């Protein structure tokens, strides 16, 4: 369900961040990756977070293969090409989609929606506040 | 190496052998041990260590940049854990300076000047000669690296120290670098303070990465820091005010303003890009305010930068309640956009605008209570979000969903948010689906409240907003945890016992009353109610088959949930959506008749705050069809007659307060609204027999309700007093009536009844004074005091009547508490030996009259500079010789003023400011310190033995608590202080408690004019209360905060005090100080600059004004001052943020005071703020009113002080966001009709008015008077409370305070640059 | 033991006012209170009821004063604790609260034991009740409520959790006081020390305000590992030799001390007084503290081999600097014949007293005098002897050394205490 979108932008959130080689290849030991780092600045976007373990598992599991570009994927583009192309599709669709499914459910259920005494009469305005006592 | 330490930690020896061995081995890849040789550089014992960091310091150069570089690039901190590495890199770092050179500083100032010194500024004894040079020698061959190699060890000991040291030093090696190097190591920090090699120490509270942050903060040339990379550290390492404040500068400095977006994106083209720079870092900057709960500050971000004009006004309803509202904007909003979207592009720039809405949309929904709306759109047939279908799934009937909706939402793992997951599986646990054991709960509550504790820790200092949820949720938890134990007693073997059936009261019992309070939403409180009625309808369905009440008590406990969870719905104002669930208890077929007394009172109550006239009928006569409870019978009929009220209905209103006084006559609120029409009568067409009815019904109404909403009535039986005729038979009435009302109620209305008590027939009334006085002496005698005395002088310096009846009160109440009187009476004449010396005496006189003259220039600004000195001021310059005119300034000021006085204006002001400067300079030589024994006896020997008294103040505001503090002790010493224009002195009092309390003891003439300052205090005091009754305005802890001022005697009076509080002039000279130059230049060029442009034959313009104005801003008076003291006041960030805060919303009440009551003007040094807390008090506003007549009007140039000495350290987003939001709630918070706020003016202001038609020449005139002025407030209220297309007028005034068009053109004096 | 127990309460309470080891009355009243308590009674605590209002009165002022930790412990552990049952303590209420907040702020003891009897007082005292009679003192007990959460023993943070839910919305209504900010009101740096490199050949200044206020914490501790005692000492010693000058000969310092007028000359009558003292300035508070820290020193064993011969010759040294600023052929115009105890006498910001006055000295004795710990009077008294002796020395009579005016600084401050 991950859409271009959040795949760019970890990308970019390990590239320029880390300022880390794509492969991880640590040059010099103090900066090691963080993956809590990159989950935050992806979630910050998404629509849904998802932990830093996702965020790991879907670079390695998809980004590394796209970018490398000799996978058997055709010859893919990488996600530069598709996030440049893809401007309008996701970001739009996805939103108008949530404003029509919550404006069906505004209008859904409903557009919302004697005694022991009595009748002196006035004159027990005035004597009555006295004679009550007793 | 790794298993040695882990599981063995408590040794100390074997340990220190193996790392004896790991240091050895590394004097000889095997070089792979790094985890134990840092171990080993962090080991406890001294030896060890330096054994260790001696190979450590041979593995480097002997260099600064070089090892700068080592602790960043080429290490790795991992290795240790909740370490604090911070001190290795203060040893490494401090190993390369010398440290065979003899010690040295460069603080000449501070040197301990040589014996010998002395010569060059201009035989025991040769024994003691050489024994000095024998140590002096000695003493002089240290060198610095004992110094050095010591300081290191203290580090090791202290954290503080350590990171203290880390953060003066940093900065100070970054000067050494060169530019050439400073460059490359900036490159590489951001990869250091990214790298997840830090993340062991997330819950370290002092985290080695915090301190380094904190440290590189003041490297003089910016390091730069990317603006999303803070988002993260303060979320993390708990840099949140600090991450603030980094993103507030940078975005105040980079993009110099708001992304204010004042058109359309499309021709918008200003646009820093699709996903602009200088835009993401807004973005992170809102997300943390909405993180900090700081939703007033993000509402000012957000109408800032917003780029459609539905979201800003969906954001002010939803800011200030009307969530039904909101919630349309917000949908329209989305119309507006989707529209638009259908053929558009997507422009990635309004993401974040984009998702808000549906943010906002839900928070708004559910608040309403559309939970079912909620879920079906969670569970959404694509796109799903899980997260909402859990939370409130559970509130409706469904018990599937969030089954379901668990499984995924675990497997997210939301840490920070883990706490309510693990809450959560106990609602299933006891609600169970099909059923659950239910014993393994604890542990799920205990882990919970573990969980919830760690997050907390993590959390700024200071409590804040930050922490409502967690607060909040405690209470959810222990009720999780007690409906545990209910259902465990619902088991069968338990179920039907007597034990259980204990239980189950007891918890019932304690639930009934602990509740939150009414400033939580309302989305807090359904939840709590709807969990305690899952349990509720449980009861009843084992005992619906024996005569069981237990039946009955669940019924009870579900409609008294029901009634009271409609009832807080009402309290907010959401009267629809009260009306629904008050309405859903008809689906429960058996309820007690007094519930359904509540829900139809309920009901009633609803139609009348919204008219639904004849269904307020129908609900009521529809009822009693053969008998409801007796004493109801009442409250509907005096409801009736409050419909008939508001309608038209007369007489037939009347025939039902007369009914509903019938049967038990302790209705309070019968006689309220009773009074009320009975008033609105009498307000025309006297009939002044009638008028009893009114007083008569208000007395009623207070002699059973007592210490509170009682206020009210006093108020109204004070006004209906003035239209008493000489045949005073209101009086009359009061005392056939007010017969057994507590004396405790009259406290707040001491001021008013002895005014009113002075007038003509005030021997009728000097009845209740007496009562009071012999119940509350110490309350009533201090005012008696200061008017008996005041009548004294008057009539002297012109044995009567008024006199006569406050001696008849003082020598009455001496005859009771003898020994009080004569106690207070010895307080008092001691302490007239604090009066000052002569210099003080004449500086007093001197500042007032320079103000009085500076008035009358800025009268005559604009007209001649030979300007002529007024005949009162003349007076007063004649009474400065005649009262003081020690040879020199004897001689002098005697030949400077007086008749001198007279001639050019501007003259005579140089010289009052050469001798102001020559005398306080002369002021310096005081003592600054003396005691209480010597010159006074008394206060010394006092203690709690003599006499019980109360604090100097504790009976200005009466309480039913009796809370009341008494004197232990005076303590010994009394200081001397400055201040804007005395300098009193202050006396430290301990009560009983052990606190200390400052005093200040300040002496002033002008007693008329002093006694209306603490008549506003009154009003702001009696005031207050309200505040605490409305969500909108408790949310952001809004109160006046008066200080606590006793009219001890005419001439002088006591008031409250803290320490570390100063006024804003009061910065501006230590800052002045600081420079070359004293503090009235600026005035000097104002009004030289004006002059030298009149000369020239040209009238003052609009245009020059606004020239001096921002010159003067240039040069002299540079607008970062606040900012900059603030800054080096406060040199903790969470401190900063806090007191900037509290500034803030302490001085929208301010401004909101001096407007909509129309106060005198707010100077610089009237002003004062309190460094400790950051709270503000005024020095003594007062009712403005002309002297020719009284109606009360105040039309200056700005409604109330923002100058922008204060707008910049406020910065743009929060004068805004906050300051319009709290102004706004108060507005609306006093206009409700609930509260009479009518006669707690109509009183207060008559008091005030007779104040000026005394200073300058009492019948139904006053009245009229009085009623015009209260309309003046009024309208002046109403016109900025209403909601409408423009939200408020606040956005419009709060615009022209800060204006340059009409700040420039207002009295220098007023400072309006600073 | 039903009777004469009003004796052993009021007496032991009367008698503890006075007594040069008071402990052991509240020690045997803690006895009492455990023993008669805990349910081995029927009739001590009908017996019992009367002493409240007295007792519990007494212990409320005892317990506010500025006793001694262990003392002030003792007694708020006194004040909770006694031996009532739940209900029909009612009326006496609100004279624990004081006591109780104490507690939260006190050791970890004391923070179990008044959340135990707050959580206590919580489950039973129908809410609306027990708000009432906590108003007074709210303010401080929920800010030491939410200040114990960070505490690391989480045994007392989780207790104080559910006490913080215990409460209703209350728990977190407004607070009519805020927390109390910390701020700096000097706009000036302490002093500093001199360390250079070879690299650029520059040279960097650090400050040591911090430092040594840390020395002197280390050094007051009760059980710092002496190696840091040392350390510390070692710390307090460079830096007062930094802040002294040592330039003078054999002969400028004989050649003066020699001089006439310092045995015939007369002596002016200046007074001095620290009534005229501006403010504790930086460059004097760490001065100050240091100079406290080096006493502290001289007296505490294992230090006192080395500190003795160097704190008395910086008395030597401080007094003959001192004595030849207010006497001999070149006094300062502070001291001339006609003049007041002026602010010139003591360092401040803008006047700066011709560098750093040796009346710092007396300010460090009177505080070391007026420490908890006793045993520096011993030191205390050497150097007031010390500073006579040298006076004397070099005045030529003791008659003479008695007119100096630093003499009138010593008693006014010292009596100031």
């Amino acid at each position: 369900e991950w859409l271009i979108s959040e795949d760019w932008a970890l990308l970019q959130a390990v590239k320029q961040l880390l300022e880390l080689p794509l492969n991880l290849t640590i040059v010099s030991p103090a900066h090691t990756p963080n993956w809590d780092l990159v989950s935050d600045v992806v979630n910050s976007c998404s629509r849904i977070y998802r932990s830093s373990k996702q965020c790991r598992n879907r670079y390695e599991n998809v980004i590394i293969p796209r970018e490398e570009g000799k996978s058997k994927n055709n010859r893919p583009l990488r996600t530069s090409q598709i996030y440049a192309q893809d401007e309008n599709a996701t970001h739009t669709q996805l939103y108008t989609s949530h404003f029509d499914l919550m404006k069906m459910t505004a209008g859904k259920r409903s557009p919302p929606i004697k005694h022991a005494s009595v009748l002196a009469e006035p004159i027990q305005v005035a004597s009555l506040r006295a004679e009550r006592i007793a | 190496m790794t298993y040695i330490e882990k599981r063995f930690p408590e040794d100390l020896e074997l340990n220190a052998q193996f790392l004896d061995l790991v240091n050895y081995v590394y004097r000889d890849l095997t070089a792979k041990l790094e985890p134990a040789f840092l171990s080993g550089l962090r080991c406890a014992q001294p030896l060890i260590r330096a054994k260790f960091f001696e190979v450590f310091d041979n593995s480097m150069k002997r260099r600064v940049y070089e090892r700068l570089l080592y602790v960043t690039c080429s290490q790795n901190w991992e290795a240790m854990g909740n370490h604090f590495w911070i001190k290795q890199c203060i040893e490494l770092l401090l190993a390369v300076c010398e440290k065979s050179t003899p010690i040295g500083t460069s603080c000449q100032g501070a040197m301990l000047p040589s014996i010998t010194n002395v010569i060059n500024l201009a035989n025991q004894l040769h024994m003691l000669t050489n024994r000095h040079d024998k140590f002096l020698d000695t003493l002089r061959e240290v060198k610095t690296g004992a110094l050095l190699s010591a300081f290191v060890q203290l580090c090791h000991i202290s954290t503080t120290l350590a990171e203290k040291t880390w953060v003066q030093l940093f900065p100070r090696l970054w000067k050494i670098l060169s530019d050439r190097q400073q460059h490359a190591l900036a490159g590489e920090i951001s990869p250091f303070l990214c790298s997840g090699s830090h993340q062991v120490q997330r819950d370290c509270q002092p985290s080695a990465l915090n301190c380094f942050v904190e440290a590189m903060s003041q490297c003089v040339p910016p390091i730069p820091i990317r603006p999303c990379v803070l988002k993260y550290l303060g979320k993390t390492h708990n840099l949140w005010f600090r991450s603030t404040l980094m993103l507030e500068h940078q975005a105040f400095e980079k993009g110099l303003s708001l992304q204010i977006k004042p058109k359309q994106t499309t021709e918008f083209y200003e646009q820093e890009s699709i996903t602009p720079p200088q835009q993401e870092i807004l973005d992170s900057l809102a997300e943390l305010y909405s993180l900090l709960q700081e939703e007033d500050m993000w509402a000012g971000l957000w109408q800032k930068r917003c780029k459609y004009s539905e979201t800003a006004t969906a954001i002010a309803y939803e800011q200030h309640g009307f969530f039904e509202q909101a919630q349309e904007s917000y949908e329209k909003a989305m119309d507006k956009a989707k529209k638009e979207h259908e053929r558009s592009n997507a422009s990635p720039a309004i993401f974040p605008e984009y998702q808000l809405w549906e943010d906002h949309w839900i928070r708004c929904s559910k608040e309403l209570n559309q939970w079912e709306a909620l879920t079906e759109y969670g569970q959404s047939k694509g796109h799903i979000n899980p997260y909402l279908v859990l939370e409130c799934a559970w509130r409706v009937s469904n018990w599937t969903a969030m089954k379901e909706a668990l499984v995924q939402v675990e497997v997210s793992c939301p840490k920070e948010m883990a706490w309510k997951v693990n809450m959560y599986r106990g609602y299933l646990a006891i609600c169970h689906p099909e059923e659950q054991q239910l014993s393994f709960i604890e542990r799920l509550v205990e882990m919970a409240s573990s969980l919830a504790i760690r997050e907390w820790r993590r959390l700024p200092h200071v409590v804040s907003h930050v922490h409502t949820p967690l607060l909040q949720a405690a209470q959810q938890i222990i009720e999780l945890q007690e409906a545990a134990q209910i259902n465990a007693g619902l088991q069968p073997t338990n179920l039907g016992r007597n034990n259980s059936l204990h239980d189950m009261k007891t918890v019932v019992k304690t639930w009934r009353n602990r509740l939150p309070i009414v400033s939580d939403d309302l989305s807090h409180w359904s939840s709590i109610f709807m969990w305690r009625q899952h349990h509720y309808q449980g009861k009843p369905t084992w005992s619906g088959m024996p005569s069981s009440n237990n039946a009955m008590l669940g019924v009870h406990a579900s409609a008294s949930a029901i009634i009271q969870y409609g009832k807080i719905a009402r309290k907010q104002g959401l009267v629809n959506v009260a009306l629904d669930i008050l309405s859903r208890i008809h689906t429960i077929p058996t309820v007690p008749i007094v519930d359904c007394f509540q829900k139809i009172r309920q009901q009633v109550k609803c139609y009348l705050q919204l008219n639904e006239c004849m269904q307020g009928l129908e609900v009521i006569e529809s009822t009693n069809l053969k008998y409801f409870t007796k004493e109801m019978t009442a409250e509907f009929y005096a409801l009736k007659g409050m419909f008939l009220a508001q309608i038209n209905k007369s007489e037939e209103a009347n025939k039902a307060f007369s009914a509903a006084v019938q049967m038990h006559d302790v209705l309070v609120k019968a006689w309220a609204m009773w009074g009320d029409y009975l008033e609105n009568i009498f307000v025309k067409e006297r009939q002044l027999h009638l008028g009893v009815s009114a007083i008569t019904c208000y007395l009623h109404a207070c002699r059973h309700q007592n210490e509170s909403k009682s206020r009210k009535y006093l108020a109204k039986v004070l006004w209906l007093l003035s239209f008493d005729d000489d045949k005073n038979t209101l009086a009359d009435a009061v005392d056939k009536y007010c017969i057994g009302v507590p004396p405790i109620q009259w406290l707040a209305w001491i001021p008013q009844l002895l005014t009113c008590l002075v007038g003509s027939e005030g021997k009728l009334l000097l009845n209740l004074i007496s009562q009071v006085g012999r119940v509350y002496p110490q309350a009533v005698y201090f005012p008696i005091r200061t008017l008996y005395l005041t009548l004294k002088i008057e009539q002297r310096e012109r044995a009567t009547a008024p006199m006569w009846r406050c001696s008849r009160i003082m020598h009455m109440q001496r005859e009771l508490h003898p020994t009080l009187l004569s106690s207070l009476e010895g307080i008092v004449d001691q302490m007239v030996w604090f009066r000052e010396n002569w210099h003080e005496e004449v500086l007093r006189q001197l500042q007032q009259g320079l103000a009085k003259c500076y008035s009358v220039a800025f009268e005559k600004s604009g007209a001649v500079s030979d300007a002529k000195i007024t005949p009162h001021t003349l007076n007063f310059v004649k009474k400065l010789v005649s009262t003081f005119g020690k040879l020199k300034g004897q001689f002098t000021t005697d030949f400077d003023f007086s008749v001198p006085g007279s001639m050019k204006l501007h003259n005579l002001i140089s010289k009052l400011k050469k001798w102001i400067k020559i005398l306080e300079a002369k002021t310096k030589q005081l003592p600054k310190f003396f005691l209480i024994e010597e010159k006074c006896r008394f206060l010394s020997n006092f203690s709690a033995q003599t006499a019980e008294v109360e604090i100097p103040g504790e009976f200005l505001m009466p309480k039913p608590t009796h809370y009341y503090i008494k004197i232990a002790r005076f303590m010994p010493r009394v200081e001397i202080v400055q201040k804007h224009n005395t300098a009193a002195r202050r006396l430290y009092i301990r009560g009983h408690n052990g606190k200390i309390y400052p005093y200040l003891v300040m002496n002033d003439a002008c007693l008329t004019e002093s006694r209306r300052e603490e008549r506003v205090l009154q009003l702001l005091r009696l005031l207050n209360p309200c505040l605490e009754k409305r969500k909108e305005t408790t949310k952001r802890h809004l109160f006046f905060t008066v200080p606590r001022v006793v009219a001890v005697s005419p001439q002088m009076r006591l008031v409250e005090d803290n320490p570390s509080s100063l006024s804003l002039v009061e910065i501006y000279k230590q800052r002045c100080a600081k420079k070359g130059i004293e503090h009235d230049n600026p005035i000097s060029r104002y009004y030289d600059r004006l002059a030298t442009v009149q000369a020239r034959g040209t009238q003052a313009s609009h245009q020059v004004l606004r020239d001096i104005l921002k010159e003067v801003q240039s040069n002299m008076v540079p607008r970062s001052m606040l900012k900059e003291w603030a800054l080096h006041t406060f040199p903790n960030a969470t401190d900063y943020w806090t007191f900037r805060k509290m500034f803030t919303i302490q001085l929208a009440l301010i401004g909101f005071a001096e407007f909509v009551l129309h106060l005198n003007r707010l100077n610089p040094e009237m002003l004062q703020i309190a460094q400790d807390t950051g709270k503000l008090n005024v020095a003594y506003f007062r009712f403005d009113i002309n002297d020719a007549t009284g109606d009360l009007d105040a039309n200056r140039p700005v409604p109330f002080r923002l100058t922008p000495n204060i707008s910049e350290f406020l910065t743009t987003i929060g004068v805004s966001g906050p300051l319009t939001a709290s102004m706004i709630a108060v507005a609306r918070c006093f206009a409700q009709p609930n509260f009479k706020v009518d006669g707690i003016l109509k009183t207060v202001l008559r008091d005030e008015i007779i104040a000026w038609h005394k200073k300058t020449q009492d019948s139904q005139q006053l009245v009229s008077l009085v009623q015009k002025a209260v309309t003046a407030i009024m309208t002046r209220l109403h016109n900025l409370a209403q909601f409408e297309g423009g939200e408020s007028k606040v956005n419009t005034l709060v615009a022209a305070a800060n204006s340059l068009d009409n700040l420039c053109r207002m009295d220098p004096a007023w400072h309006p640059w600073l | 033991l039903k009777p004469h127990l009003h004796k052993i309460v009021n007496s032991s309470m009367e008698l503890a006012q006075t007594a040069k080891e008071p402990y052991n009355y509240f020690l045997l009243l803690r006895a009492l209170f455990r023993s008669i308590g805990g349910g081995s009674h029927d009739l001590l605590y009908q017996e019992f009821l009367p002493l409240l209002p007295n007792l519990l009165q007494g212990l409320n002022m005892l317990q506010s004063g500025l006793h001694k930790q262990h003392m002030k412990d003792l007694f708020v552990e006194l004040c909770l604790t006694v031996p009532v049952r739940l209900s029909s303590l009612l009326p006496y209420l609100p004279m624990l609260m004081d006591p109780l907040v104490s507690a939260l702020n006190g050791s970890q003891t004391l923070v179990s034991q008044g959340l135990r009897t707050l959580e206590l007082c919580v489950d039973n005292l129908q809410p609306d009740f027990l708000y009432d009679h906590i108003q007074p003192v709210r303010a401080e007990l929920m800010q030491a409520l939410w200040r114990t959460l960070r505490n690391p023993a989480d045994s007392i943070s989780h207790v104080a959790y559910r006490v913080l839910g215990k409460f209703g919305g209350s728990n977190r209504k407004m607070l009519k006081e805020s927390q109390k900010l910390h701020y700096v009101v000097t706009e000036v740096q302490g002093p500093s020390i001199t360390v250079e490199f070879s690299d650029c050949k520059a040279s960097l200044q650090l400050p040591m305000e911090k430092a040594i206020e840390t020395a002197l914490d280390c050094l007051k501790s009760a059980n710092t590992e002496p190696y840091y005692r040392r350390q510390a000492w070692e710390v307090i010693k460079c830096f007062l030799v930094a802040m002294m000058s040592l330039e003078d000969n054999k002969h400028a310092l004989y050649q003066l001390l020699a001089h006439p007028n310092f045995t015939e000359k007369t002596i002016p009558n200046v007074i001095i007084s620290h009534r005229y003292k501006a403010q504790d300035t930086p460059a004097r508070k760490t001065f100050e503290q240091a100079l406290t820290g080096a006493f502290m020193s001289a007296v505490i064993k294992d230090l006192r081999p080395s500190a003795l011969p160097f704190v008395a010759s910086l008395i030597r040294h401080y007094t003959m600097v001192a004595v030849a600023q207010q006497c001999g052929p070149f006094l300062l115009p502070c001291y001339q014949v006609g003049s007041q105890p002026s602010t010139a006498m003591f360092h401040s910001e803008e006047n700066g007293s011709k560098g750093m006055d040796p009346l710092v000295l007396i300010d460090a004795i009177a505080i070391c005098m007026a420490y908890e710990e006793k045993e520096l009077c011993k030191i205390g008294e050497v150097a007031l002897a010390v500073i006579f002796d040298v006076a004397s020395i070099i005045l030529g009579s003791k008659e003479r050394a008695c007119q100096l005016p630093l003499f009138s600084y010593i008693v006014e401050r010292l009596c100031a205490c």
